[PDB]
């Protein structure tokens, strides 16, 4: 049929308009937004604390400073890196040479049907052991706070802080898992896909936002400063968004041709 | 008292698609309106309605082809109809489709001349459905499903592929050439060559846009390939 | 509605189970228009 | 009483047709078609994933051709082979020589009572373990799709990739069980028992139909590559079909006389 | 507040032939309709009630029996009623009862002369109930339940086994001769001989049919033998 | 209906527990005909 | 009746608890009589 495309606008046809036939049935609507996104996926992999942590510095560090690195992990689809939000995913193709190895995660499925440009929903979270018969615990503070790290000394064993405080802390049974929900905390109405502001009025870095995440998690052995193992040990994380939304049209990643 | 009962076998067990909802923490949280933000995206299919450009072979790709000069009777350019095709890959029907199994109703193409005002030509449009071999003259052509269209004032011209299938619904792509994966070609044939007057450049170029139909429908969510990062 | 199988009873309030935006005093509709 | 049986159809009597008498009471309805087949029963048994896995190539293969072998079970009341649809059961009743062994299996009950054409019905699946307290998971994709085979590196320790995505996976405690209920995904309306067609337009293995099947099933250990045990591990899958329908009759199997 | 209760001593357990459901996972799924396909089968007994071809040793199984020349008091042929009896073996009713552990109601035989339309006899068709020793002459089955069947225009001849137990429901299956799986025997008789004019041929064959009857009826479901797939 | 003993309550809706057949726009009978 | 403590709620059907007798179509009594 005789149309113009330049003006960008095309009404969808069907198989009657030029020749003899008829439409098709509706079928199913699994397309839908809300029903797509409601599905548990893997997030990142993280070690378990087993005594009082130092938060890793901001990114211009230099060597010769001591912290933990590993510990924590962020809640958010976008890329990652040494437990502070980035703008470019990592991978080391060369495992070899001095100098600590930056973790990074990826929201795989997330940017593979990211076709919009600003989201929001709640999220429910989930943990998992990979050792046989561990004891573990999970602890997390909103967005756009910090981790207290000290100790007190109860009858002369060291006890971390972390054990206390009005922020969710929870516990399993041998063998068991965590599950629980999350509200939408951040102080920006949406979360942003993509971004192409600045947070800061000067010296700043365009695209990096600044509170685009739902909080922190990190997870810890029950015992006190006096059992220190030697081996480390990991866990899984899980996320699944619930009642989502989504707001802009946008362009999808770029398959490469062989 | 208490209330006797008896779990049954699947107890303590983690399913990531289970259709219910889990305990709150942190609830009694009020957020800001969002009624500020126009355009709400209410389903995938508004965005899988939407033209797209495809691709093909230069030899070092390009979205257009290059209508030659030389007469032949082999079709201009022919590409079977298989989402998983490569054409397709980057179109937002084939992106989309690719995280699903199985898909319905008629897919669109459309198409656009952006030669000069004063050229004049005609060309053939066929789609041919399954067959031992593929459609190689026009005489062949002219026989399946075809249209004509001519160059005029308005410039594009839209075509659309009858769904024709042993069977309802089909999978989105093909581990091997069973009727309900592969749908037959489709191919141009350039009906008459083209016309121009003195001192006008050669060999104008074609464009192409793929996007579903009005009764496109898809089913059955699939994980995703993240091969793209590397 | 959603990816949800419940349809007939709700134990926590919907304050306490969803997050709520605070007050301030079919066929699918086409994206882009032409006049 | 007089009749002629060339006619094709003939009425059912009683007693007192010819004699002095009287009919029956009905009894009981065990016979439902519905009611027969609500019952689970054993179908396969395979092992257990440690790492990321090979799909089995096509039946042509050759040999020296590297794949994993007897990972993966079809879902499926129908003969099959090497984790693939087939059209003639087998058997090893010499188990000896070079070569390896291809894994079947069938649905003994289902063709016993096979005296039908056509077929329907949801399935409902269930796992259990072989060995003395195990922990696996299980994890499934519909018919007509593939699976993912690839791996990512988290803290320096492999994750296989099948342990993410948008289509059921399930985990259960030490000792657990796994249950859950699937629909009717093929693309095809029916279930054909017995066939006679042809999938492919040319070169095609008449009577071998293409997607007569639920989907597929797997079992895999939560742990990264760098645990690669020294001994298999088994176990057993169970289906049970739910609200069946038959559509045209046929002929039981031949009871050998001796 | 929580609910406090107290689970029985059977949790954790699994039992195959427990009337209830489980928990779905990847509901929402929309199916293509089946009115088009026609014969649904609501019940197996809508295909036990059709007769089938019953086998004999002609010494090496054919259905049919001869009907020789000389002359003898014998019964033609007998054989007793018992499901699990080879000559029920490949019919439908012993087929499908020998996945059950219960029968009730009326078998029922058929028979079919297909010999040349010129020629004339009659048969004695005759059923006994259990006995010490099984009927060996014509005066000894006249006085059981039995009737006369001559050779005419129609071709076929209907007999019913009446339902005479001395309990509700029999087994299906005789591991031994108790009275409530054996249930007598059933023999044929040849009344006088067949006439033939000259020149045709000699000896002619006589075929049978088993099925269920109006009032039979199954119970009690079991698991099934697989050895015919060696 | 079926090997079903429940009869009173049904958790999960009926389009989540069972699948469906999309929209489009007693004594046993008797199997083959004579006339 | 019988040695059974629950007088309000059934979950299964009488049919799958218990078994029954297909149809066909106080003060105790005493035993043994003289007329």
């Amino acid at each position: 049929s005789t149309d113009n495309a330049e003006t960008g606008v095309i009404e969808a046809g069907n198989t009657d308009t030029d020749f003899s036939g008829e439409l098709a049935a509706p079928g199913s609507n699994h397309t839908n937004v809300k029903f797509l996104f409601d599905r548990s996926r893997l997030l990142n992999v993280i070690k378990v604390l087993e005594k009082d942590a130092v938060f890793p510095r901001p990114f211009p560090t230099q060597e010769g400073a001591q912290q933990d690195d590993g510990y924590f992990c962020l809640l958010t689809p976008r890329p990652t890196v040494a437990s502070r939000p980035a703008t470019r995913f990592g991978l080391y193709a060369n495992p070899s040479g001095s100098g600590v190895l930056a973790n990074t995660s990826l929201d795989f499925n997330f940017y593979s049907l990211a076709c919009f440009t600003y989201f929001r929903s709640d999220l429910e979270v989930t943990v998992v052991s990979l050792e046989p018969d561990l004891e573990f615990a999970v602890g997390w503070f909103p967005s756009g706070s910090e981790y207290q790290a000290s100790s007190f000394v109860y009858d002369q064993l060291h006890v971390p802080f972390h054990f206390t405080g009005r922020t969710p802390r929870a516990f399993a049974s041998k063998g068991g898992k965590v599950s629980f929900v999350l509200p939408w905390n951040s102080v920006s109405s949406v979360l942003p896909v993509r971004w192409g502001g600045a947070s800061k009025l000067s010296s700043a870095t365009r695209g990096l936002p600044a509170h685009a995440d739902w909080g922190t998690i990190y997870a810890f052995v029950p015992r006190p400063n006096e059992k220190k193992s030697t081996a480390v040990k990991h866990v899984a994380v899980y996320i699944r968004y619930k009642n989502a939304r989504a707001w802009c049209p946008s362009m999808l990643p770029f398959r490469s041709y062989k | 008292g208490p209330i006797p009962t008896a779990p049954r076998e699947n107890s303590l067990m983690f399913l990531s698609t289970l259709p219910d909802d889990t305990v709150p923490a942190y609830g009694n949280v009020r957020t800001p309106p969002v009624n500020y933000l126009p355009g709400e995206i209410t389903d995938l299919l508004q965005l899988a309605r939407i033209p797209t450009l495809m691709a093909f072979e230069r030899v070092t790709y390009v979205p257009y082809v290059a209508v030659p000069t030389q007469f032949d009777d082999r079709p201009l350019i022919s590409f079977p109809i298989t989402l998983s095709d490569p054409v397709y890959q980057n179109t937002l029907v084939g992106a989309i489709s690719s995280n699903f199994a199985n898909y319905r109703g008629c897919i669109q193409i459309t198409l656009t001349f952006c030669g000069p005002m004063m050229a004049r030509g005609k060309f053939l449009l066929s789609y041919s459905p399954p067959n031992g071999t593929q459609p190689q003259t026009l005489s062949e052509a002219m026989q399946c499903t075809y249209s004509i269209w001519d160059i005029g004032l308005n410039s594009s011209w839209t075509f659309v592929v009858p769904y024709i299938s042993p069977s309802d619904y089909r999978e989105t792509r093909a581990i091997t050439n069973s009727v309900y994966s592969a749908d037959g070609w489709f191919s141009l044939h350039k009906l008459t060559k083209i016309t121009l007057p003195p001192d006008c450049p050669q060999s104008p170029c074609i464009l192409f846009f793929a996007s579903a139909g009005e009764d496109y429908t898809l089913r059955l969510p699939v994980d995703c390939n993240p091969s793209y990062v590397f | 509605r959603g990816n949800n199988g419940n349809m007939t009873f709700n134990y926590y309030a919907n304050t306490y189970q969803n997050s709520v935006d605070f007050s301030t005093s079919g066929i699918l509709n086409p994206l882009g228009y032409l006049k």
